[PDB]
């Protein structure tokens, strides 16, 4: 006979121990042809590569130069809520990284010109009160006039390697990158009896650096 | 990487077409390089791990039963999305993983009990009366419970359904008679059969507590759903 | 790369032995027979025991023009073609599968260019009144939220008549509906097992002076909380394309066949479901409607009837 | 000392669990000769091979064109209790695939002339109500004069792979493949004093690619 | 980190103890419960009556910082609420749920 | 040599498994980018996975003479220098570390000849009263022993004046507010995090009359424990150059970056404070002055900072 | 099944024992590169090499020749608890071996001249008295005006091998190896208006052939 | 897992079964040179082969 010895912890169920479950099931099983589904998933980052409404931003004509319309910051107070498919990966995991592929499809109408600043301002402890002062950091002036959708990369300016998803402390220097903002750059205008106003749909989705580890229950 | 730049390339592209434009946008003085990627998102990695299955009825985290004629729990995707784990499923219409299930039976009383667990084949006929002679025909295991305290037990079941892949989500009819909407008994690992059993009389009829843990082997998942708001 | 045992992907003898056990697996089952189950794809006997007693579509360098500029495309099926002038999203949701061996020996039916046609579905209004996610549907439609009591069969006519507006187009069931007397509806009331893909195209036209968009969806197996999830933010991991009157007059979707089994039973299950739903409320220049006219398209791809007996409906 | 850990489950029982037994006989046991004993049977199916009676039905000279003589359903409500040997089989499992095999024996006189359609009509609603209506689905027109047995093949015209032995749920989408029914196709003659009835005795076997898995408590 | 805990029982009923591991970083939750700590990666521990029972545990470093320090010169937040402090620089939080049947 | 698993420095096959378990360890992360963290030694994307929808100082051999002889020595930083005629103590307290692969893109602002010099920090006196383990600073210097109420941001005023005599001289908020209009406090008020070493040098001219010995100290993230221990006897053990006036009038000391993360983040995080405290009381001889003056130098090695947006000072 | 039998000693814990601990993190953990940050320590030895001063002792010109400054007994009582890193990692330990380190700094004027005699002498059950019984020993005249620091070492003049390290038995054979004290060997001299006095800074680091082992609570 | 039984005289002590101890020491230890000691013993029988009076 084998002469053993108990550790600590005897009879306690792991979730990540393996080698713990007895057969209650005798015969080999073999499993119907399942190759003619199409769309399998095998890893969580495909859900939030898809696109993902974050905000259904307004803009008017009567909306004047340097005028907000828009303001979130990168902390898990907004990403990890923001309704979107990357929210929710966000959310089941405690540390993330990577950048962040932002699409703002202008919906108005091609009769419209005019011009939106996206800004991104790195890690602050006040936010951009001012349109110059949030073009102080990346941005991009863009025309909405050309192709419908712009893309807007989200850089992973980061102090450290991960970032933290704790809805308790989003303003931690290991939580937020910065603030993300709109501001009117060039008034929208176009011709008479064309629409006084142009929504402009705000999408978010996982760039191809992003990713997330060490699982925990849903952030929110 | 050159520091400004008349001629640069512009950023507008089109998300009409079905597709999110990933790719990092080029900018002066940025150096955009990938990462490595870690083995958290992958779904056979992380539904390998166990998390507390939601008892049938309303989602509750243990169910009450009698030591008099037991319990039935269905291993069915869509018995479980009735309340977590069950909303990590529904993101996947269609699934097909090898189970492994762990059981705990709170035991109320200060007498010792043994419970017998039968599994019963996606397909098979449930008995209305579960009794130790007919459990016994299935595949089955006597599980000895403690007084006054909980018991652990895991088990291991392999895809056994008849459909190629179970769905969690069903725009349908079970029988051609159509009684049952949105529904697939066959579409799961199956129903485990729970009966106590007492070698001592107690005068008061007492009730277990159940509580579910799931895990899965060679998870496999087929067409994206939307997460759950 | 994990502590836990994610499995072989099949059974191996050391898994399951007298001295230890670990998790058991299922292995792929080996069949023969004919080729089946994925749409676009699909192209003596004897016992093995002895018996006792015998012996890129998103690209910032390819930007897509608005309604202004000249940019056709086309999309044909059967005798049918639908045509347009301007940038046009037109992308199959998913890449088709690999075929796989069928459980029964009947050689299908199949109806060809009369069946797989792109045919008028419906005719429906788009006003400005809709807000964000308001599912829009015609007289070919149906009431589908999910909490609607369906009284079987599903041809009952009050499953299609409601107190309020129509919401979804469930595929068959709105396509048989509104065309009993085609080849495929023949068939399907005729057989008890079909197999298709389904493309979903939608036209609505707006002046240079029009603004709006609304979303071309497909759901998979329609319940009350995937129907809610798609009027949602995250509604696009479904397929999806946008129909912005931007630069769109037309958008197209494409998706191959689903379901638990290889062959779908007729009357009794819809595989796919598609949404018509408004992202940006319709926004038209003063002193013009307040609302624009649509006409919403269905088209079955590559279709294969088995299990042939008598007339049952739906 | 081994330094071991137990983990959840101890000193529980299971029935498809090896290596639990410990010897209660020392000496190493030789069995007689049993070589000389035939008909050694190693599989279930055997059993579902042989031939076993399902339904005896009566058919008259005065049975008219288009009267049914008999339907089943294809389905655990039926063919897991019709008394035949692959009845038994199938109700040990709770899955089942493959051909079915029906051997209609004519017990009638050798001047008895005649036709019973005899047809099989995949997974629908409502039965076939009528003789041509069962006609649409698979038959065969059986002329009774020619070899005693009818060999009818019902096909697999399955929507999945498996089918569920479940006698609670019989007209489940994986659980019946349809129904199959015996009519009076040309009415039964002969000469005078010959006999006004002829017995037709059916016979039910499995298939060579019938199969069956998952055991279960006997269905009835 | 290796981490051995020792849950004391005075009573004389026996209990199970949940201990659900919560990485650094991870949003921990106000009242914690059995369906949200078996997200994480857990264990259940049965207690025995009358005694104390110990059991061993072992988490790598998950830190996203690239090492943990022992004294910091400077706020964990940007608005300046808490000094000396940063809650992701550990090992994570382990939660502890008693149950009794 | 021990009976204990102190981890094979990674993860291995072994380890994890349904027959046994040892202590999980965490690997390496191999990751691209550019190199950084380390101060004097720094200088198309896609995914890898398939998508759904897509198809010697002290020697007895060299003994260094006293204050009498002459043995000079330089430091030199931008377009500044400090000279020396006797014995003084120069040394890089640590050995310089190997670059890292940064997480942010974005390339570095470098302030140059213009930010990386001596800075004359601060004029402070040092009297004979002050005993052993005083911390002595001036003007621009803090009172820090780590039991002070900091209110945020650090640059109240009500941080830097005190009751009582300031003792700390916290890098970089000491820098930057005795120069706030410097590049590299430009730069760091524009910058969200920063990168760069400090050298600190103290000048202290007595005669060859004079005795008495203080000490440089460079203290990492000064907090109430780490501060009176450096106050106490095993202070040592910390960065440390003595400025003994038997031998010297002078005593440099550098140390690399320090931090938990590649990058600082600006005016939240001091990595660094300088201390200049008494060993030995100042014994000046007879009918002579009983404080003599001191001229604190900082010296920032190799700055450069990311993440450019507003001014956000601290 | 493997036949197995518990040796005494079930279910306790260890702190010396390997393979207790169960996976409480199911993924593969990566760590943030850390090659940028300097000063990295490996050994305790590395703090005992470092400085520490053990005593500040003070030198006039009043004091005569074979006048005591200071005396310590390289014992427990004293090595331990000198406040310097040495003494530290003295006390976290039960046994300690080799040379040790003596630095005296003199921190007097450039014009001060004189000599102080620093003696080591061996285990005794009484210590030198005077300083020409002092300078029995292994002892060094420093001259004070030269290279600012007296490099003393203190040789392991032991009986055995090892020392302990019980602050309650600093007396013992196998714990002290004796004195080391400071005398006025010439007295302070120099200039008219120079300082009448001249602090020595007495410093103690661990030698190159210094070791300690066995672990315990701190001595002190 | 290793499916294991128990057999009968489990948790039992004996001097003369070996692997039974458990390390209260993790580090290696070194013991000090003891070739200069003479005289060493490593048989019973060595005492019994020195001399010893039983009667006068």
């Amino acid at each position: 006979h084998w002469k053993t010895r108990a550790v600590p912890g005897a009879g306690t169920f792991g979730s990540a121990v393996a080698g713990q479950e007895l057969p209650l099931c005798g015969v080999r099983a073999y499993y119907p042809p399942n190759a003619y589904i199409p769309a399998q998933v095998r890893d969580w980052l495909e859900f939030a590569h898809r696109p993902g409404l974050m905000a259904t931003v307004p803009w008017t004509m009567a909306d004047e130069p340097a005028e907000r319309l828009g303001i979130f910051p990168v902390s898990p107070s907004a990403i990890a809520g923001t309704g979107a498919p990357i929210s929710y990966v966000i959310s089941l995991f405690s540390q993330w990284r990577g950048e962040l592929a932002a699409h703002l499809l202008f919906t108005g109408s091609a009769q419209h010109y005019g011009r939106l600043v996206v800004c991104y301002t790195p890690a602050a402890p006040q936010p951009p009160s001012t349109m110059q002062e949030a073009m102080r950091g990346t941005y991009t002036v863009w025309d909405v006039n050309a192709a419908s959708t712009l893309e807007f990369t989200i850089p992973f300016i980061s102090n450290s390697y991960w970032k933290t998803v704790d809805v308790n402390n989003p303003d931690a220097l290991l939580s937020t990158t910065g603030y993300v903002s709109i501001w009117v750059q060039n008034p929208l205008v176009g011709p008479h009896t064309a629409p006084a106003s142009a929504l402009v749909q705000a999408f978010i989705s996982a760039g191809e650096s992003f990713n997330v580890r060490l699982m925990q229950n849903p952030a929110l | 990487t050159l520091t400004e730049d008349l001629d640069a390339p512009q950023d507008t592209g089109n998300i009409e077409n079905g597709a999110a434009d990933n790719s990092p946008q080029p900018r002066t003085t940025f150096d955009y390089t990938g990462n490595p990627l870690p083995p958290d998102t992958k779904l056979e990695n992380f539904f390998s791990f166990y998390r507390l299955l939601p008892m049938g009825g309303s989602g509750a985290p243990s169910l009450s039963f009698p030591a008099d004629e037991g319990t039935i729990i269905p291993l069915n995707p869509i018995n479980w999305l009735k309340g977590g784990i069950a909303a990590m499923l529904s993101c996947f219409t269609y699934i097909a993983a090898d189970l492994r299930i762990t059981l705990r039976f709170s035991n109320p009383n200060d007498n010792p009990a043994t419970m017998l667990v039968a599994f019963a084949p996606p397909g098979a006929t449930i008995p209305l009366k579960p009794t130790r002679q007919m459990l016994s025909n299935f595949y089955m295991a006597e599980v000895p419970v403690s007084a006054a305290t909980s018991t652990m037990v895991s088990f291991s079941i392999p895809y056994t359904s008849p459909l190629s892949a179970i769905p969690t989500s069903y725009f349908g009819w079970e029988d051609w008679s159509g009684t049952n909407f949105g529904q697939l008994s066959s579409g799961s690992w199956g129903n485990l059969m729970l009966i106590p059993s007492l070698s001592v009389d107690s005068a008061i009829p007492f009730d277990f507590q159940l509580s579910c843990w799931v895990a899965f082997g060679n998870f496999k998942a087929w067409v994206p759903r939307p997460p759950p708001p | 790369n994990v502590t836990t045992d994610v499995g072989a992907n099949g059974w191996a003898p050391t898994v399951s032995t007298g001295l230890g056990d670990g998790p058991v697996s299922a292995s792929a089952d080996s069949l023969p027979g004919r080729s089946g189950g994925a749409s676009s794809e699909k192209t003596k006997v004897g016992s093995r025991f002895s018996k006792w007693w015998e012996p890129a579509p998103s690209s910032t360098a390819n930007p897509q023009p608005s309604l202004i500029a000249l940019n056709p495309s086309a999309t044909q099926s059967g005798n049918a073609s639908i045509l347009t002038g301007s940038t046009a999203p037109s992308l199959l949701a998913y890449p088709t599968a690999t075929p796989v061996p069928l459980p029964n020996p009947d050689e299908p039916s199949q109806p060809g260019p009369s069946g797989d046609r792109t045919w008028l579905l419906d005719t429906v209004t788009w006003s400005q009144e809709f807000t964000r996610g308001w599912n829009i549907a015609g007289s070919n439609g149906m009431q589908w939220t999910g909490l609607e009591s369906l009284i079987f069969p599903v041809s009952t006519d009050t499953n299609w008549t409601s107190t309020s507006s129509p919401t979804a187009y469930p595929l068959p069931f709105s396509f048989v509906r509104a065309y009993p007397d085609s080849s495929w509806a023949a068939m399907y009331n005729t057989h008890s097992m079909w197999n298709c893909g389904w493309r979903v195209q939608v036209t609505v036209n707006g002046s240079q002076f029009h603004a709006g968009a609304l979303i071309l969806y497909m759901v998979p197996e329609a319940t009350t909380h995937a129907i809610q999830t798609a009027r949602d933010n995250a509604g696009f991991v479904f397929p999806y394309v946008i129909l912005n009157l931007y630069e769109s007059n037309t958008a197209t979707i494409e998706v191959p066949y689903i379901s638990p089994t290889p062959n779908t039973s007729s009357g009794l299950h819809a595989p796919w479901t598609f949404y018509l739903q408004v992202l940006s409320p319709l926004n038209p220049p003063p002193s013009l409607p307040t609302s624009l006219s649509c006409s919403i398209y269905v088209t079955p791809v590559d279709s294969s009837f088995h299990g042939l007996r008598y007339l049952a409906p739906q």
